[PDB]
């Protein structure tokens, strides 16, 4: 059977510069309009109406400061389509509510759904195992925690993070007066992972490089490897001993080696991504009750962690009625937490 | 044979089960010294006068804390720069709540590691390697010199430093944002591509390594056991990982070099790191980051906000809280 | 010898001709006045 | 095209300037064109710093750098730092802009058209990297090039004007220097001193006389080790213990240029005496105290008794002692006590701070000079918005303390990083395996194993 | 190779800037007199530096309700005089 | 909203006596206030004495008032305490003080208008952000 699905498939799977595929037919529209809605938005569209932001370059701000912004929080969760009862067909309304932050959302998950599907795909053509797109498991579960679950379970899409430079900074000095989230142990194992993988790639790379076999003249040793030859371009034997003699152990196995590279950092973003599923409930790390009793009744005891909620409390205060202007707070001075002088 | 012979050739000796040499002969006892200070004082050191104000912090298990909440606490503000071993203490008593421990194990931490730092070149001469993975080690050797020295001598206190703790690691990070802006400055910037594009390239290569091993064992066995240690031949296909990830993005968009591709692999996070610790060391002196409060202006002159004005509320929230009592004038310059 | 017109040849405008445009338009910004 | 390509030379493009190791003709092209680059921004700068600069404003609220350090040496100002003549300022610049074409022409001449070599045209000027006699001949002569050098400085302070001295009795002035430190226990002495605070090492030198007299010490020294570097030879001890090589030599002097740069970030930061914050801007210590000072002064008008006034936490307010003793000034800033200057020091006593001198002698000038350096401390972000991290866009400042310390640490890292780079690879490839280790003859295994 | 043609050998030929010499300049100018016209302003809903608030108020013209959104934002562009 | 004659439009004496000033006034006693005062009055504070800022309401009850033109011309060219019975030309920088104030050496006659009638319209731009401090950045 040549029918028109196999000559199909012909073509999708042709060697050309930029290989196409079946997964492509998701992958390249949804990447293309979730890119161009980010860039249209930060250049054109302001946050004017949801947020009381300006927010692109059409306004003043720079490559710091531009973003595509939530909309506001009286959208609930709304899907906002274009068509939707809230624009209502009207495209410059709708990018005034916010419709453009779901546009880049939701054509984003597609499109990293896409770029896994590739990744299988290519893998499977080729004849080689799908480690890749496993590995590809960890940012996807990043992106829907964090941009997914965590406003699903909030009150509305506004708190989830702005797709912007500044706007995601924001989001992190929330997270840490509202959620207390440097002390959750799910961010920690995720800081643990990530700062780990730095450690292990550059680590690797410099053992590799300085226990390279001399398999040529030139002082420029990159030109004395050849991609089909069949021996190891540098000493496993050597890179052994030192590490054992330097550190007390060293790997001596270059397949468990390279596994490990793959689990460290893959391991730790899911880790993370489980705290933020705890955050989206507002189910937070915030107190040890140990250290609250201790201190509610000895006003003697302080520690870097009683410190640091001291912190909180200011972040709080001082950030939620712009950060929050559809909530109308009004703090007089004299209700806002202050040391002395400052 | 003689004697000073004999015991240049046990330093030096590439037969230890842990190599010592020159630097190891300074790396060793500062170690030691600076890890039995830690251990001892993060157990049982009493509470510690950490900004002068005769307000101590308690750091210890022994004294309310647990693994997250506990440190070793740093020296007090009073003494602001000053040397303060323990023989310029008039008892231990007195040395412990000013933050004694702090000094004695930083420095002989910092000493520590820079010798490990010249024993990684030693051992690699002495086994004809090549030279530089020592200075590899330098970019997290670079970042701990940041937070343990260079910010308390432009801040003028050891009291800034970093304190030895978990949470004394998130209270140095807050109110690092509040006095330096420190999310807004291109060097942490760089510094978060390192660590977030070497985590990157740690699975990267990884998973396409793994991607492309040959097959050598069965189903029920690990396919760890395919390789052997000193094994002459390479132990994956490299063109066929090639082959994958060029389809992927683009052909020239992928490395066929191993040689090339490793040095990538190394340089990427190392330089990453360099520039965070500059980051650290030059807002040490006050160059803090982009400020664009108020930046945006209407025509009739109204303040719009953007996020930049969101994060500085934040920032103003940090500001005024941290050190409650500590400050009796306006502005806090240092 | 070669073709014109490849998938290769719209994915690289796909990409290049928007961007002109919004130098061309981002460049214009610079000389707004409040 | 002779060692011009990877083939030939076996360095690629990037490490290009490698290619020139054996090339001594060629090389010295390289080092003086280098140097007309060094010379023609020198000469420059200053010009666009005098174009762009306002006698009525400080220098330090106008991001000035170069004219800083030549109103220091005593050209162009007077009483208090006082912008009197701004046409030497205009003489430094075009010389040096006017020399930087000589050595533009002599790098050029000697890169691309002169004899690449110089060991066939002249022994004189030819050398081999590798020959310890003429090495350290050629580092001789520029030791004594050094000597000559700090003793033109000690010239211009003792018979051609003087330096700025802000420590001079009036409010800083130019003052001629006829009495140089000579006595070793005290020039000397500053390189014993701890380097940790109230101490400062070599960065505490406060007065004119030691930085002369230090400088007479400096100019001899130089030229008697350059005169002794050229009639020896390396003896044997130095010989056994150094690698020999044009990599290593080059990463000797990165060591000790980065040990420089972080030396001179210190000296920026803390010393006001030959960094006079007439002319930089207070130092970070000095605006911390100015700002003590200021409401010190502010309350005490309005009747507060600033001796006993305790503050919140049981230290006094304005005024507290130091760990051994001292009367210094509350709050955070009891962290600079070893502050020291000119428009403080009326106010000290034997036991520091002088409560009558604080009640009775406050002159308007050290008002007004405490409330100037409070507003200028060294804090700004890096688009020039001064103050702290959450201040609103208006002044338009940072310290030129800050400019230079930050750059001279950046550039001070990254030498130390230079020097760990070539000094590795010289120590490598003098012995043989700076390209990889040899299959054949791989040193590790013929060494027993370690378990 | 996949059979397209270089890019290096495209972008030195003759041909391909006699093109794009025009096609380049062409979309920039475009894109210039899509803000300089005012007309990215319409099409996006962005206000000018004169229409944030009107001339007294210094409240944000915040929407407040899910369905009727779009009413509140043209009743807001109404008080602006 | 929009920079208008009459938000440009301040009090000239104390008798009730209006000037207009134009947009071109206005901008050069910004960038003049940013010259000269801005180190210690950025916002409208006082950073070396904060009890004191430049609140139209806090300049109407100075002694003599110094909400309006003529007062803050007057100000600048011979500055007293409060309720003025102390003259502060010594430690505040004036027209009298331009020898130990040298910024004030260059300003004129016509800056100095320029420079009050930045003070007396911001507030009408900024409201409670004058003179407010880091409460409302
Ligand atoms: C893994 C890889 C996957 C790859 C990526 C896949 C991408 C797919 C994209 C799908 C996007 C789903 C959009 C979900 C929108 C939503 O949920 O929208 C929410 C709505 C409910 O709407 C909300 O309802 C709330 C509760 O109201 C109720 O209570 C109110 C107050 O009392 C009133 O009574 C009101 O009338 C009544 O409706 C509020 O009204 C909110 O404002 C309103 O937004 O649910 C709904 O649409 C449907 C709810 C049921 C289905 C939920 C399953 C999907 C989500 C799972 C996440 C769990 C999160 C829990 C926290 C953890
Ligand atoms: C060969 C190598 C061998 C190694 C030897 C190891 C021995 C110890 C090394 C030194 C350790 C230094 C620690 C303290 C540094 C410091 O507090 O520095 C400060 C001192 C200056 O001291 C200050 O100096 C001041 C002097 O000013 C005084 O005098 C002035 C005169 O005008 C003014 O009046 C001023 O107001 C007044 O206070 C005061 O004394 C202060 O209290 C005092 O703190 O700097 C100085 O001594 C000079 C600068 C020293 C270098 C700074 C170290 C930087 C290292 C970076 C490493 C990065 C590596 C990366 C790895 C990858
Ligand atoms: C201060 C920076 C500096 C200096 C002084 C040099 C100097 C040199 N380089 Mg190096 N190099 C540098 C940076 C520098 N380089 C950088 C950044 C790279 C990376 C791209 C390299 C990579 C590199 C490689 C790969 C090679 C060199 C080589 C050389 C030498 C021969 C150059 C030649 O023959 O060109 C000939 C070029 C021309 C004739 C074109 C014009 C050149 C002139 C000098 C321009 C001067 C313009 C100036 C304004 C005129 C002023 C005149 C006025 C004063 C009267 C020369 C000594 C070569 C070498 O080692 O030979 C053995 C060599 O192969 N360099
Ligand atoms: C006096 C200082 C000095 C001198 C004379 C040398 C000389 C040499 N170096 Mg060393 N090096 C130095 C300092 C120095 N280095 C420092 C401070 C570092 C740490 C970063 C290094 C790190 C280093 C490495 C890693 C290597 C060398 C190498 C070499 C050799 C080839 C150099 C070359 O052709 O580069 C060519 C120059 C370039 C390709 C240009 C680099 C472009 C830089 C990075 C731009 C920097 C940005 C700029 C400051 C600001 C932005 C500008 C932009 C906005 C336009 C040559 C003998 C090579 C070697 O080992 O040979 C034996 C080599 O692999 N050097
Ligand atoms: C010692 C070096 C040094 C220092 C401390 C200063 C300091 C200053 N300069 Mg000067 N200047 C310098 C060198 C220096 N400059 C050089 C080399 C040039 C020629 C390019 C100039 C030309 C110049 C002009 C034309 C002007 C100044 C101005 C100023 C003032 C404002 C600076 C500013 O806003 O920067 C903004 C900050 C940056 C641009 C940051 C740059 C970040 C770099 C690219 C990072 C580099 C890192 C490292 C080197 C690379 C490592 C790579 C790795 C792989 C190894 C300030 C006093 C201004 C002024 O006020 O005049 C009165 C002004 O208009 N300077
Ligand atoms: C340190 C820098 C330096 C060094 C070591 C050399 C060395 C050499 N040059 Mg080069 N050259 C230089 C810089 C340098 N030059 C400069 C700046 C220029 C432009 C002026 C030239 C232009 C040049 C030309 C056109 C020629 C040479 C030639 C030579 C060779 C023979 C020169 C001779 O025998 O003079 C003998 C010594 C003297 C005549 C004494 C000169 C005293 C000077 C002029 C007075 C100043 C002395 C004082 C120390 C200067 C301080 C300057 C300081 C402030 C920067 C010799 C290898 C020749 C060559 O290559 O032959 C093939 C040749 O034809 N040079
Ligand atoms: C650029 C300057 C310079 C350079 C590169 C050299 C280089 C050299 N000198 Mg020369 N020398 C110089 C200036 C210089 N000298 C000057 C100005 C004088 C006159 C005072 C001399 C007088 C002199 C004599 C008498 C001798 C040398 C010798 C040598 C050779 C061995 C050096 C050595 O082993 O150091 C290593 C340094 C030491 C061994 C010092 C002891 C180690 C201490 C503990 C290190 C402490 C470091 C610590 C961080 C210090 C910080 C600052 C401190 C002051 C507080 C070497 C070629 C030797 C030689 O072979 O002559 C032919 C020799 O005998 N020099
Ligand atoms: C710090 C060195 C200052 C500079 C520069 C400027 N001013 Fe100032 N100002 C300063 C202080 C400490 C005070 C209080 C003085 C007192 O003891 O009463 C003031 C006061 C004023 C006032 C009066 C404010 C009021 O009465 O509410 C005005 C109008 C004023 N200052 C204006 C002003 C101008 C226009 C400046 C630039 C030319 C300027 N000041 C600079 C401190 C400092
Ligand atoms: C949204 C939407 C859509 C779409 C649209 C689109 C698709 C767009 C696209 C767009 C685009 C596509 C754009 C672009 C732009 C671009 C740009 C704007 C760029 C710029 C660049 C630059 C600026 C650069 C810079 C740099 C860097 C980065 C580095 C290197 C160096 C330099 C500096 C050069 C539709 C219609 C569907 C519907 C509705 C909605
Ligand atoms: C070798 C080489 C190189 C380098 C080169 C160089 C580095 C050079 C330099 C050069 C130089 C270094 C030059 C210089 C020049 C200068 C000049 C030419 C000047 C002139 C001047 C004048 C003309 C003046 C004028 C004036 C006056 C007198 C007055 C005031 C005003 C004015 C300014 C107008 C390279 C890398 C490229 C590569 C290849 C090789
Ligand atoms: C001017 C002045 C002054 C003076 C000064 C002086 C007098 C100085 C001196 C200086 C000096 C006098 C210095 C020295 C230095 C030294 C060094 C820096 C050394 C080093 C060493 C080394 C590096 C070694 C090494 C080694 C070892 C250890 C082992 C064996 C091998 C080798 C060789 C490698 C004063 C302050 C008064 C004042 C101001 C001005
Ligand atoms: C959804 C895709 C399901 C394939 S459907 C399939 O397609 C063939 C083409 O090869 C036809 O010949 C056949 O009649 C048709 O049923
Ligand atoms: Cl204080």
């Amino acid at each position: 059977e040549r029918g028109w699905f196999d000559i199909l498939d012909d073509w999708l799977k042709r060697d050309r510069f930029v290989f196409v595929g079946w997964s492509g037919i998701l992958l390249f529209p949804c990447a293309y309009l979730a890119l161009g809605g980010w860039l249209t938005g930060t250049t054109f569209v302001t946050s004017w109406y949801t947020h009381g932001l300006a927010s692109s370059y059409l306004e003043g701000c720079n490559f710091l400061t531009v973003a595509v912004s939530t909309p506001a929080n009286s959208m609930g969760h709304s899907l906002l389509l274009l068509w939707g009862p809230e624009a209502q067909g009207d495209f410059t309304r709708w990018c005034q509510l916010g419709g453009l932050w779901t546009f880049i959302a939701l054509h984003g998950a597609f499109g990293l759904i896409g770029f896994m599907l590739r990744q299988f795909e290519i893998a499977r053509l080729v004849g080689v195992r799908p480690y890749n797109a496993i590995a590809f498991s960890a940012p996807i579960a990043v992106f829907v925690s964090v941009f997914l679950i965590y406003p699903l379970g909030q009150s509305s899409w506004f708190f989830a993070p702005s797709f912007g430079v500044a706007a995601i900074f924001r989001f992190l000095l929330f997270f840490q007066g509202f959620h207390n989230w440097t002390l959750n142990p799910f961010h920690m194992m995720g800081v643990a992972g990530v700062l780990g993988g730095a450690l292990l790639c550059a680590i690797h790379g410099a053992t590799v490089e300085n226990t390279l076999f001399q398999d040529g003249e030139g002082a420029s040793t990159f030109r004395a490897f050849n991609p089909t030859q069949a021996e190891e371009t540098y000493s496993m034997v050597t890179a052994n001993r030192f590490w054992s003699q330097i550190f007390g152990i060293a790997f001596s196995n270059k397949r468990w080696l390279h596994f490990f590279m793959l689990f460290v950092p893959v391991t730790g973003l899911w880790m993370s991504a489980i705290g933020v599923v705890g955050l989206a409930l507002n189910l937070r790390s915030y107190d040890f009750i140990s250290q609250e009793i201790r201190a509610a009744e000895d006003p003697e005891f302080e520690t870097f962690y009683t410190k640091n909620l001291l912190l909180n409390e200011g972040i709080r205060a001082w950030m939620a009625p712009q950060d929050q202007p559809h909530e109308n707070f009004v703090f007089p001075e004299e209700v806002l937490p202050r040391g002395n002088a400052l | 044979a003689n004697l000073w012979e004999r015991f240049c050739n046990w330093v030096t000796s590439t037969d230890n089960r842990l190599y010592v040499g020159w630097f190891g002969v300074i790396m060793i006892p500062t170690l030691l010294a600076a890890t039995i200070c830690f251990v001892i004082a993060f157990i049982a050191a009493p509470p510690v006068d950490i900004d002068g104000i005769r307000e101590p912090v308690s750091g210890s298990l022994l004294y309310g804390n647990n693994i997250i909440t506990g440190a070793v606490v740093p020296s007090s503000n009073a003494i602001g720069l000053h040397f303060y071993p323990i023989w310029e203490a008039a008892s231990l008593d007195e040395w412990l709540y000013n933050g004694g421990p702090y000094q004695l194990i930083i420095f002989h931490f910092l000493l520590g590691a820079s010798c490990y730092m010249g024993r990684q070149w030693e051992l690699s001469y002495r086994l004809g390697m090549r030279p530089w993975i020592c200075v590899a080690y330098s970019a997290p050797l670079a970042s701990a010199f940041a937070v343990f020295l260079i910010y308390p001598i432009g801040q003028g206190s050891f009291s800034d430093g970093m304190p030895l703790g978990i949470s004394g690691t998130f209270n140095f990070m807050i109110v690092f944002q509040a006095e330096h802006n420190i999310l807004m400055h291109p060097f942490h910037q760089l510094g978060v591509a390192g660590v977030f594009g070497g985590a990157l390239f740690c699975a990267m290569h990884g998973s396409l390594v793994t991607s492309s091993l040959i097959r050598e064992t069965t189903e029920t066995e690990s396919a760890n056991y395919g390789y052997k240690f000193g094994q002459e031949e390479e132990t994956y296909n490299i063109v066929a990982a090639h082959g994958y990830f060029g389809r992927l993005i683009f052909q020239y968009a992928s490395f066929n070099n191993s040689r090339s591709l490793h040095f990538f692999l190394a340089a990427w996070p190392v330089v990453g790191v360099w520039f965070a610790a500059l980051g650290i060391s030059t807002m040490a002196f006050n160059l803090n980051g982009f400020n664009f409060n108020h930046s945006v202006i209407d025509a009739k002159g109204n303040v719009i906000n953007t996020w930049a004005d969101i994060i500085n509320r934040a920032n103003l929230g940090m500001e005024v809280m941290h050190e409650r009592n500590a400050h009796n004038f306006p502005l806090d310059l240092a | 010898s070669y073709p014109i017109f490849t998938v290769r040849w719209v994915a690289v405008h796909t990409l290049a001709v928007p961007t002109i445009f919004f130098l061309g338009a981002i460049a214009a910004m610079q000389f707004i006045q409040r | 095209a002779t060692n011009r390509d990877q083939e030939s030379s076996g360095f690629a493009w990037w490490a290009g300037n490698a290619r020139l190791i054996n090339l001594s003709g060629k090389l010295l092209g390289a080092h003086v064109a280098h140097a007309g680059l060094i010379v023609f921004w020198a000469g420059a700068m200053t010009l666009f710093e005098l174009a762009h600069f306002i006698p009525e404003k400080p220098m330090y609220e106008q991001g000035l750098i170069l004219i800083p350090h030549i109103a220091t040496l005593g050209w162009g100002v007077g009483p208090g730092g006082e912008v009197v003549d701004t046409f030497p300022f205009f003489v430094v610049g075009v010389v040096h802009l006017i020399s930087s074409a000589v050595l533009g022409f002599g790098g050029v001449y000697h890169a691309i058209r002169g004899p690449e070599t110089l060991e066939e045209y002249s022994s004189f000027f030819g050398y081999d990297w590798k020959d310890k006699n003429k090495m350290t001949t050629i580092l001789g002569f520029h030791l004594i090039v050094l000597g000559i050098g700090a003793l033109l400085l000690v010239a211009k302070a003792m018979f051609f004007g003087g330096l700025y001295d802000t420590w001079a009795p009036g409010g800083g002035d130019v003052r001629v220097i006829t009495n140089p430190t000579l006595d070793p226990r005290v020039i000397f002495g500053y390189l014993l001193k701890s380097p940790f605070g109230g101490e400062g090492w070599i960065v505490s030198v406060n007065n004119l006389e030691d930085v002369v007299g230090g400088h007479i010490w400096i100019g001899l020294i130089c030229i008697a080790g350059g005169i002794w570097h050229i009639l020896t030879t390396p003896f044997g001890w130095a010989r056994r213990a150094f690698i020999w090589s044009g990599e290593a030599y080059l990463s000797y002097s990165l060591g000790a240029l980065s040990m420089m740069g972080f030396i001179a970030t210190c000296f920026v930061w803390f010393n006001n005496t030959v960094y006079p914050s007439e002319f930089y801007g207070p130092t970070g210590p000095e605006a911390s105290q100015a700002q003590a000072m200021t409401f010190l002064i502010r309350d005490q008008k309005l009747g507060a008794n600033v001796g006993s006034a305790q503050g919140p936490t049981g230290l006094g307010k304005y005024l507290m002692r130091s760990p051994t003793g001292e009367i210094i000034f509350g709050g955070e800033t009891m962290r600079f006590w070893d502050f020291r200057g000119p428009w403080l020091e009326p106010l000290r006593g034997p036991n520091g701070l002088d409560l009558n001198k604080i009640k009775n002698d406050i002159q308007p000038w050290q008002e007004r000079r405490a409330a100037e350096y409070m507003t200028h401390a060294p804090l700004g972000s890096l688009n020039s918005v001064g103050g702290v991290a959450t201040e609103i866009n208006s002044v338009n400042f940072v310290s030129p303390r800050s400019w230079l310390a930050t750059s001279h640490f950046v550039l001070a890292f990254f030498f130390l990083v230079g020097h760990l780079w070539h000094a590795g690879r010289a120590r490598a490839a003098a012995a043989g395996f700076e390209k990889g280790i040899d299959r054949e003859s791989e040193p590790v295994l013929s060494m027993p194993s370690l378990d | 190779t996949t059979g397209e043609r270089p890019f290096s050998d495209i972008i030195t030929s003759v041909r391909y800037w006699v093109i794009h010499s025009i096609t380049i300049p062409a979309l920039f100018i475009a894109g210039w007199l899509f803000v300089s016209t005012g007309l990215a302003y319409d099409v996006f809903g962005t206000p000018r530096p004169d229409s944030y608030y009107a001339q007294e108020q210094r409240s944000i013209p915040l929407v407040t309700d899910r369905f009727e959104a779009k009413q509140q934002v043209e009743t807001f562009l109404e008080q602006l005089k | 909203a929009e920079l208008t004659p009459e938000v440009l439009t301040v009090p000239l004496n104390s008798e009730g006596k209006t000037i207009t000033l134009t947009e071109k006034q206005y901008l050069e006693g910004k960038r003049l206030f940013q010259y000269a005062c801005a180190s210690c009055h950025v916002g409208g504070i006082t950073k070396t004495n904060p009890s004191l800022d430049l609140r139209t309401e806090t300049l109407a009850l100075a002694t003599p008032p110094r909400d309006n033109i003529e007062g803050l011309v007057d100000y600048m060219k011979n500055p007293t305490t409060y309720d003025g019975e102390q003259e502060i030309a010594e430690v505040h920088p004036s027209l009298r003080s331009a020898d130990i104030f040298p910024k004030m050496r260059n300003l004129t006659e016509k800056d100095l208008v320029a420079i009050a009638g930045h003070i007396l319209v911001e507030p009408k731009i900024l409201g409670d952000k004058w003179g407010g401090g880091k409460v409302y950045y």
